[PDB]
RNA sequence: GCGAAUGCCGGCAUGAGUAACGAUAAAGAGGGUGAGAAUCCCUCUCGCCGUAAGCCCAAGGGUUCCUACGCAAUGGUCGUCAGCGUAGGGUUAGGCGGGACCUAAGGUGAAGCCGAAAGGCGUAGCCGAAGGGCAGCCGGUUAAUAUUCCGGCCCUUCCCGCAGGUGCGAUGGGGGGACGCUCUAGGCUAGGGGGACCGGAGCCAUGGACGAGCCCGGCCAGAAGCGCAGGGUGGGAGGUAGGCAAAUCCGCCUCCCAACAAGCUCUGCGUGGUGGGGAAGCCCGUACGGGUGACAACCCCCCGAAGCCAGGGAGCCAAGAAAAGCCUCUAAGCACAACCUGCGGGAACCCGUACCGCAAACCGACACAGGUGGGCGGGUGCAAGAGCACUCAGGCGCGCGGGAGAACCCUCGCCAAGGAACUCUGCAAGUUGGCCCCGUAACUUCGGGAGAAGGGGUGCUCCCUGGGGUGAUGAGCCCCGGGGAGCCGCAGUGAACAGGCUCUGGCGACUGUUUACCAAAAACACAGCUCUCUGCGAACUCGUAAGAGGAGGUAUAGGGAGCGACGCUUGCCCGGUGCCGGAAGGUCAAGGGGAGGGGUGCAAGCCCCGAACCGAAGCCCCGGUGAACGGCGGCCGUAACUAUAACGGUCCUAAGGUAGCGAAAUUCCUUGUCGGGUAAGUUCCGACCUGCACGAAAAGCGUAACGACCGGAGCGCUGUCUCGGCGAGGGACCCGGUGAAAUUGAACUGGCCGUGAAGAUGCGGCCUACCCGUGGCAGGACGAAAAGACCCCGUGGAGCUUUACUGCAGCCUGGUGUUGGCUCUUGGUCGCGGCGCGGCUGGGGGCCUAACCCUCGGAUGGGGGGACAGCGCUUGGCGGGCAGUUUGACUGGGGCG
RNA sequence: GCGAGCUAGCCCUGGCCAGGGUGAAGCUGGGGUGAGACCCAGUGGAGGCCCGAACCGGUGGGGGAUGCAAACCCCUCGGAU
RNA sequence: GUGGUUCGUGGAGCCAUGGGGGAAUCUGGGCGGACCACCGCCUAAGGCUAAGUACUCCGGGUGACCGAUAGCGCACCAGU
RNA sequence: GAGCCGGUAGCGGGCGUGGAUCCCUGGAUGUCCGAAUGGGGGAACCCGGCCGGCGGGAACGCCGGUCACCGCGCUUUUGCGCGGGGGGAACCUGGGGAACUGAAACAUCUCAGUACCCAGAGGAGAGGAAAGAGAAAUCGACUCCCUGAGUAGCGGCGAGCG
């Protein structure tokens, strides 16, 4: 409902309860709340699995609990992984609904190293996070817009094309 | 069929109106143009 | 010193008493006023609305509104009439709307951030609305106002007092107001309908009936008290590793009461008690009638919302805005005086109202059949319904009237007999048009093509029968069969609104969207495919540097793209080009860096030219590259009794068209040749296929459904046509009132055959030839419109294009700068193939890091990058993205030549 | 310098589509097998879906051409959650 | 690497500066147009300074200047 | 110096030589907008603290005055007291700054440092006692008029500039 939220966690000790199944619309996300111990609340990452009667969380210390999230350093080697915790702290580094996240593929000193979900490798660096566990975007792909055009219901973007306009118009136009 | 002079107090009040002009570089120009230059009254006053 | 510039300005004639009265929703009659009335007032027949030609809220316009006088001009005629003139007068609100409350976009904007200056952005706070919020209603009352004025009934906020009550006491917090769409239960006013059941005012004329007969109505609003009606949440303790920066709030875990329980916000009764109440109505206009007094009546059953309770319930996906009130409390003061309540007195503003308002008062310059947002929109009849025919309330007759009825254009109605042959074309029109029953083909992505195609039904009468709402069910109402018998007309959706169907082909799939005043299409759009740039502080787009966008997106993503479901299938070539990679070698800018020369120099010196070598991208050179640009052969021979071919011979090219298709909308020789369709068919449709010039990605062959697309054919049907011939309403014609307009030197303007600058009323010869007019008919006056758009000419202009010229924007790029430390290293060089050293100086590899930047993540500290880079200066390069110029003459038309 | 009360868009916020028709996911029940696939029947009510008013449009013909009008009148037609 | 100057890249200076190096305090330090010797001038890299020239809204004077289509367009309920 | 209540001539009423009309100069009022400035804003409207009378408050309580924007110095203290800013026909310097057109094209050039926009000073700014000019060991502020001179000279040595 044309809103945004969580994407990112930094405080821990905290208790990690799977809030549940609010699978949401707006960023190839579904996403459940996640009921934390005081009762301070986020609907967080959509990283499938975890199953609603929540039941996680992270930690400066480890739990590899599918789901969940730590530093690089706190991580192990052949993992997948997604909360993209790029530069340090620069919370999510990617990996939205983009399912197949990254690899800690090997590390390295204050520097660990990943599978570019994307489509390449390099490495990050020293605490830098990201946590395991994988998307939940049910391969949030086909799935027909059959005698209409799902695209205006859209609300996004016909911004419609062209190409062969007549006249000589737009940018590398 | 709609011709293109509905005025609309709100509107071309708004829109127009000594404030405006003034705030303006260019309004506020002009106008101590009119003004002096011609007399008369102005927009706004309109 | 002026005809004279389609000249400017002013007047004034033309056509011309012909053309027009702004919708073919018509009128006509009696009286009245007046100088004078088709055009005003009263009255009586008549026509048009009626989803409007209704009242209403807005917006816009602002006295246009009323009343007494008046018509000079505006009223396309009058005119005593006016939405025209002058004069006077009219619209009042604690509760309706705007503010004295709230914010999203957006706009402003102390701080902060960047510009040559003007300026850009912009937090919080503020501006900002029929979105949020907020305390009333019905009748009366003037020439106009009214939810404001009357009155009857219903309230709210602030203040002072006292009475009673309780930690009151911010807005900081928490809930909280808060919401999509499609659909539907339960209940109830609005609204409608039958009542002869109640009240009352005249009736019946006529044949008939005084009878459940005809005609009016039988309602509107309300303290709470009160039962149908739902409508919104649960209730205690404790822990609060403690949040929502600070504690009791709510959030989160644990144990008990965890119901149809109790809880607090709209409808019915009602009913306090008020009003209205038509038909009156004695005084009174018995008539511009009604202002105002009988009595009224004051009741039942029926239908029933597309948004009344309500923030419903159910389903669904594209998954539905922020600040007053309520409770928690710090600062803080009350805490015998702070807030809640009760009664009594006291206070309550600023500006908006008239009338118009699917409109002569609003935009179209005009009383212009153009457009303009919300509210039920009365009934009777159609299956339903703001569609339709008649009419209710209220509105109006278009502001020019008579008179003839000729041609002729308009709109409309009809036909025999034939029944598209008319023609580019069934373009038009006519067929057909409504509900029920029967019945339905090829093909299919099995949904559909079906309303397909093809019939048959429908009216009013009586009979016996079955159903669902009817509080049981018993004058009441509805959906409905049923089947039987029967009556009438040419006809029985009787009128009115209402597909012609079929057979085929081509393109594009489809609903679409678009070139406002020609073109709605095979054009774009697409859902769908493929290459593809991009790791974030993205890449591209605006921007002078900030910055926004992107996106609080993060590779199931964001941008660039050529096609454009789905099916089947997309082959061959990287020699040139763009690009990606390579960077060893050539080159080459600024630059370092020295041989050497030169000028003046008494001399130390003092200026230049300077070159060997080191030196950047780029370019040259190697490779990879096709849903990147682009291209994808020629002729001679051969079984072929006749023809490419199965094969063979070659020259050149980067290979040298593959699968599907084919005279297609790419085939001019052509109406190509064969076939079908026909009385003949240069359109079609099938097949060959020597494809003048298809071809897979600006796809290629096909493809159900789909189209106001285009073309081909058959039934159906009609004056489309064989000529039509009749008619109805409207101008045209005669009357009266009004009364333009472009063009025009001027003119009393005939035919001829000849002529002239070679298509003459005006010149020659000749022949007809009285003066004027009106209703017409088009030929000539080279008629009107417009100093040709087609043309060429001006070394005119303006837009798009690429290996046109140049240049800039941006991008890549060497050295240089605030760009600091530590170490690992190889190269040059001159000196003393060499090695040792030496100054020189060049390359480079490293965490660091103190600039810089970024970073943040809750503070100024940490974190990450870091000598980067941003960014400044010079270098060089790409560079049609853009900016500015250019691209000759000749020419027995411009060009090509 | 001047303008989105022209028009093309885009942001914010309300309003609006009379009636009718077609009948997919589902859920209920029944159906030979192990459960099922899956069939059928009921209910059910989607779709840029169909038939059509207002409303949006403006092909196809008719008039109009010093018009009513610098795009309008007439018949006709497409869209109609 | 631009400016201004008569100087449009030129034998091309002075003064002014966009970037980078970054001197001297009187035998100092620019200058007299590449530069150099000698001569000659001047002393910067802060500031104030009336008068002599320019312009008519205003008021006056004067006209081989006009007369209502000329003059300002506008001679008087006109920038309406 | 003896007439007047403006252009209004008209009705109805009135001041005046114990110096009216009007001519001057210095006055006090100067409603609302406008730089606006208390706050908001579609100008000419609608909103807030302090003082204020106290005011009808007939046995019941309000306008008036006021005040206050923001950038400037700085007696800094808690900052009290001075300047500005908005104009303005033309003219002035700085800041920025162009094509036409000429060259009978047009890229150099010209129109020009013009036209325009911006800022800002003034009644005038501009500028202004010389690291100047030139060369007779000569001159000396700046400015402006004549002259120097259309010369010396700049240049697709062309149009011109000068």
């Amino acid at each position: 409902q044309y809103r945004i939220i969580d994407f990112k966690r930094d405080k821990d000790g905290i208790p990690g309860r799977v809030a549940t199944i609010e699978y949401d619309p707006n960023r190839s996300a579904n996403i459940a709340l996640i009921n934390y111990a005081d009762g301070e609340k986020r609907y967080i990452i959509a990283p499938k699995n975890l199953k609603v009667g929540m039941e996680i969380m992270s930690g400066p210390d480890a739990d590899i609990k599918i789901g969940n999230a730590l530093p690089l350093e706190n991580i192990p080697v052949g993992t997948l992984v997604h909360n993209i915790e790029l530069k340090p702290g620069r919370g999510g580094q990617l990996v939205r609904a983009a399912g197949t996240s990254a690899q800690v593929l090997g590390k390295e000193g204050k520097y660990v190293i990943v599978r570019l979900a994307s489509g390449e490798v390099r490495m990050i660096l020293g605490k830098c996070r990201a946590t395991v566990g994988e998307v939940g975007n049910g391969g949030r792909t086909d799935k027909p817009f059959v005698k209409a055009g799902n695209k205006h219901h859209k609300m996004k973007a016909p911004n419609v094309r062209g190409v062969a306009m007549n006249a000589v118009d737009h940018p590398f136009g | 069929m709609k011709r293109t002079y509905q005025p609309n107090n709100r509107k071309r009040a708004k829109t127009h109106g000594f404030r405006a002009r003034m705030k303006t570089k260019s309004g506020r120009n002009i106008l101590a143009r009119r003004r002096a230059k011609g007399r008369h009254q102005l927009t706004v006053s309109d």
